[PDB]
């Protein structure tokens, strides 16, 4: 119940932030800084998400004081989210940016209030799967709102949007697509090897700019994305010319594996654009690059 | 979390024991309807893995 | 002396929220550590009470070190506080001069610290009293201290009674020593009187110092060894009384010393519960309620041994009935019968609970 009351307190803080947006001004706290704000937002996203997971688990057990414990937990996580969003508002200059932060945060937290009362019901009433499924779907919704929140930064958004675009191009390219200009196996496959070389090369500069600056990371990732686009279409022309249908399916499988490789790749790339510090996940990025190279090699 | 994974894993076990040799899309629907709950269990796993303050103690 | 920088504070609501948050923080820690300063000073008095050639200056230096550490931390946090009080109203200067006097008194006690300073110790005591005072002005210059003045004052007067009774006991000891036939033993008595007057004096000074700074358990500890010191002086007078030969007036000195013992005990406890106090006054039935608790945790402690639950339930329902009938009396005093009947139902449910307990 207090966690509820708290979502209302967060809404009042969001209203104070909305008034600051009308004033067109929000002085950052002496401590808060934009990069630390990035760290704040990302860590808080992870934290609140895991806290929601605790909510799911406790309700799966159902009827537990620990449920209210994790309720307070998600509440505090939202409070931290509020700190992060407040800072990012207090530092940006684009009006639409702070509008977005207000909006995303508000949606997260109102959906969260829905979660609060729904889990209150869950606590009151035992024995109904439908409550569990409802909880599941609302948690998914709040997670999507979270993804919006993180994606609020523009430079992040396009390149992950580029990621989605290339994945979708592969997916439309996946429904048994067959291109007309079959061409010849030889020059096509050789250029395909060149493109793969360029792709994991691009990954190497991606990690280079992971030692560097974010905007450069973004543009390099975009170059990577379009390169992989040409690469995937080269794969589909391979399929179009393929003598064998099983050979065709194998090439398609390789290409889709490369697709998911690059997917996890740029996922890590953004998860690091989160923070110029955390070296763990930078090594994880290196691992992702290795896996992408593995798909290339196969 | 691990227990829900184990139960969904048993559901998998029946999916294997049933899908074997039938080629009946009813068994295939059964298998995917069992993998989905394991999929959300995986999701819970991933979220837990994402526990930031409970993730790393980097050196200096 | 210089004021803080004033980085921007912003019209933002959460801005001033954080600002007053830091205000209250700073206030609290400043409070804590000035209490700590006083603790150091008191320890100083304790150790300086010793004769040289067995003085372990180590603790003295440690004290003065914490004093320095704070005084710096004073500077920092208090200037923060002053900057924000300038933000609203702008009157940090009284606090400035308070802390100035604080540090000056500190330095004067250091001037008392050097054996090179061959000044007799009572001047050191005067300076320490100046410390305790300056602390007092500081503490009410921020106003956080002085939850209530009454216990502070009571301890004051009690200790002063201790000093007067000690002087009288000194008078009696001098008389009985002049009665003593031996030469040299009554000189031991004289030494006992001298060190006793000492014990009294540093007791006085310790009181002066601690009174603004009761909150710190460390001050209470300093006080308890102060009482220990003056108690050792009490047995010194006991020995001085032993020096005499079969008289009633040595017994008079003994009675005076016994009263000194008692009064020491009394100030000890008055201070103990002055620190060990509830913020508000004596509420209704508190002791009754508190005992209720005691029993409750006795029981929640105890599962499996009715061999106690019987006892604790018995005393439980006992005090329960007591509360209940006093509830009845107050309800009688109550005019708006709604309150009376509410009390009645509450007490009836209490009786219900006691029954099911039985």
């Amino acid at each position: 119940d207090s966690a509820l009351s708290v979502v209302q307190n967060l809404e009042k803080d969001l209203q104070e932030i909305k008034a600051a947006a009308r004033d067109g001004k929000l002085k950052p706290l002496p401590g808060e800084t934009m990069e630390k704000c990035t760290q704040d937002l990302g860590n808080s996203t992870k934290a609140v998400s895991s806290a929601i997971a605790k909510l799911l688990g406790e309700i799966a057990q159902g009827n537990e004081n620990y449920a209210g414990i994790a309720a307070r937990d998600v509440a505090g996580g939202l409070r931290s989210l509020a700190q992060a969003a407040r800072g990012v508002a207090a530092l940006t200059s684009d009006p639409a940016v702070q509008a977005i932060v207000l909006d995303t945060a508000s949606d997260v937290l109102d959906k969260a209030s829905s979660l609060i009362e729904e889990a209150k019901k869950a606590s009151g009433h035992p024995g109904d799967p439908e409550s569990q499924q409802r909880l599941a779907q609302v948690a998914k919704a709040v997670t999507q709102a979270l993804n919006r929140c993180v994606s609020c930064l523009p430079g992040q958004r396009d390149v992950d949007n580029a990621l989605r675009a290339v994945g979708d191009a592969s997916k439309r390219l996946l429904s048994d697509l067959l291109p007309p200009s079959t061409g010849t196996f030889q020059e096509a496959q050789s250029r395909l090897n060149e493109a793969a070389a360029g792709l994991n090369q691009a990954a190497t500069e991606l990690v280079q700019a992971s030692r560097g600056t974010p905007q450069d990371l973004a543009r390099a990732s975009g170059r990577f994305g379009q390169d992989f686009s040409t690469f995937l279409e080269a794969g589909v022309e391979m399929a179009g010319q393929a003598p064998s249908q099983e050979d065709r399916a194998q090439v398609v499988s390789n290409l889709k594996g490369i697709s998911m490789s690059s997917s996890k790749l740029l996922l890590a790339a953004k998860a690091l654009s989160t923070d110029p510090a955390s070296p763990n996940l930078k090594s994880q990025l290196a691992a992702a690059a290795r896996a992408v190279t593995d798909s290339i090699n196969q | 979390s691990a227990k829900e994974v184990a139960n969904s894993t048993a559901n998998l076990v029946k999916t294997i024991k049933a899908l074997d040799g039938d080629f009946t899309e009813e068994n295939r629907a059964q298998c995917r309807a069992a993998t989905a709950p394991l999929l959300e269990a995986v999701d819970n796993l991933s979220a837990f893995a994402s526990n930031p303050e409970f993730s790393s103690v980097p050196a200096q | 002396d210089d004021f803080e920088t004033l980085p921007p504070l912003g019209q933002d609501a959460a801005s001033k929220a954080w600002r007053k948050n830091k205000m209250d923080e700073s206030k609290h820690e400043i409070h804590s550590q000035v209490d700590a300063i006083t603790a150091g000073t008191a320890s100083v008095v304790n150790l300086t009470a010793g004769d040289p050639a067995e003085t372990d200056y180590t603790a003295v230096g440690c004290a003065v070190t914490t004093i320095s550490s704070n005084l710096t931390e004073m500077s920092r946090g208090v200037k923060l506080l002053a900057a924000l009080l300038e933000d609203e109203g702008g009157n940090g200067r009284p606090l400035l001069q308070a802390a100035k006097g604080l540090a000056g008194a500190v330095s004067e006690l250091l001037r008392s610290a050097q054996p090179a300073s061959a000044e007799p110790r009572q001047n050191l005591l005067l300076a320490a009293g100046n410390v305790g005072q300056a602390s007092g002005e500081l503490l009410q210059q921020i106003g956080e201290s002085d939850t209530d003045p009454h216990f502070q004052d009571v301890l004051m007067q009690l200790a002063n009674a201790v000093a007067s009774a000690a002087a009288a006991l000194v008078l009696k000891a001098k008389s009985v020593a002049q009665r003593t036939e031996d030469s040299g033993l009554q000189t031991q008595v004289i030494a006992a009187a001298t060190q006793c007057a000492l014990s009294t004096s540093q007791l006085v000074a310790c009181t002066k110092v601690v009174a603004p700074t009761i909150s710190s358990p460390v001050c209470q500890e300093q006080l308890v060894e102060a009482g220990r010191l003056v108690a050792k002086a009490v047995e010194g007078c006991v020995s001085a009384s032993q020096a005499a030969t079969e008289d009633g007036q040595l017994l008079r000195g003994v009675g005076a010393a016994a009263t000194a013992v008692t009064q020491a005990l009394n100030e000890l406890l008055q201070h103990v519960k002055a620190h060990a106090t509830g913020a508000g006054p004596a509420g209704r039935y508190d002791q009754a309620t508190d005992t209720i608790l005691t029993v409750t945790e006795n029981i929640f402690s105890s599962m499996g041994d009715a061999g106690e639950m019987v006892r604790q339930a018995r005393i439980l329902a006992q005090a329960t009935s007591d509360l209940v009938n006093a509830i009845k009396a107050d309800a009688e005093g109550e005019s708006d019968l709604e309150n009376s009947r509410k009390l009645l139902s509450a007490a009836k449910i209490l009786a219900d609970a006691t029954a099911k307990m039985v």
